[PDB]
């Protein structure tokens, strides 16, 4: 999709969301 | 790092209790948080009971699955026993048990063994939910299932330990949990023919 220009928005964003649907365990820390 | 400083912890967690901070942390981060504070044994537990008991039950009525056994799981290790915490986490289990993977099946029967769960109803729809899926349960999943304490409790019914059994016999590899697992068959409640082909095939 070209309308996108290399910005994944929301779905690729930072929110509360999409930092809770994963199971790293966060030990090493960003 | 496996560091044991538990009173900077327990600074940390009285601070999230004061701050009333639990009604709103995510159920994620919850599990993240018990799962950190059990992997190095910690020692004020008082804290951490109140922790979890200061989260509400809105919270508990729409946890997700894995993050729900996480918690179980971190309760477990820890050794914490709470009367009202596990009725919350029953109606959760009897609302989403079919979304369960096998390993978190497993994580999840040994946990409630660990702690001696009274409920007899959740602990016989989760064995019957492990049976039906029994074909596609790996080794640790084997390994973590018959290994929980009180297992011969749960072996009832033929349905629910045959293909559980047939698939430990098929994949499990170790002589220890072989022989675990044929005591357990012997004092089980299983009619004597199942339990005699049982121990055959694991023994010998």
């Amino acid at each position: 999709n070209p309308w996108n220009d290399g910005d994944a928005g929301w779905r690729g964003a930072a929110t509360g969301a999409r930092a809770n649907r994963g199971r790293g365990g966060f030990r090493r820390g960003r | 790092k496996v560091f044991k400083q538990d009173r900077i912890l327990k600074q940390c967690l009285d601070y999230l209790v004061e701050s009333n901070a639990a009604v709103k942390l995510s159920a994620t981060s919850i599990g993240a948080m018990l799962n950190s504070l059990a992997a190095i044994r910690f020692t004020y537990h008082r804290s951490v009971k109140q922790f979890m008991i200061a989260i509400s039950t809105e919270q508990w009525s729409e946890m997700d699955a894995s993050p729900l056994v996480k918690i179980v799981s971190a309760m477990a290790k820890l050794s914490l026993r709470l009367p009202q915490v596990l009725v919350h986490v029953g109606d959760r289990l009897l609302d989403v048990y079919t979304f369960l993977s096998p390993l978190d099946t497993a994580l999840v029967i040994n946990s409630l063994q660990s702690i001696g769960y009274g409920n007899d109803e959740v602990l016989m729809m989760l064995m019957r939910h492990a049976a039906s899926s029994a074909r596609r349960w790996d080794e640790v999943s084997l390994t973590l299932l018959f290994g929980a304490s009180g297992v011969h409790r749960l072996l009832r019914n033929v349905e629910v330990a045959a293909p559980l059994l047939e698939q430990a016999a098929g994949k499990t590899s170790s002589p220890h949990l072989r022989q675990r697992i044929a005591a357990s068959l012997r004092r089980s409640a299983l009619p004597r023919a199942l339990v005699q082909s049982s121990t055959s095939l694991l023994t010998g």
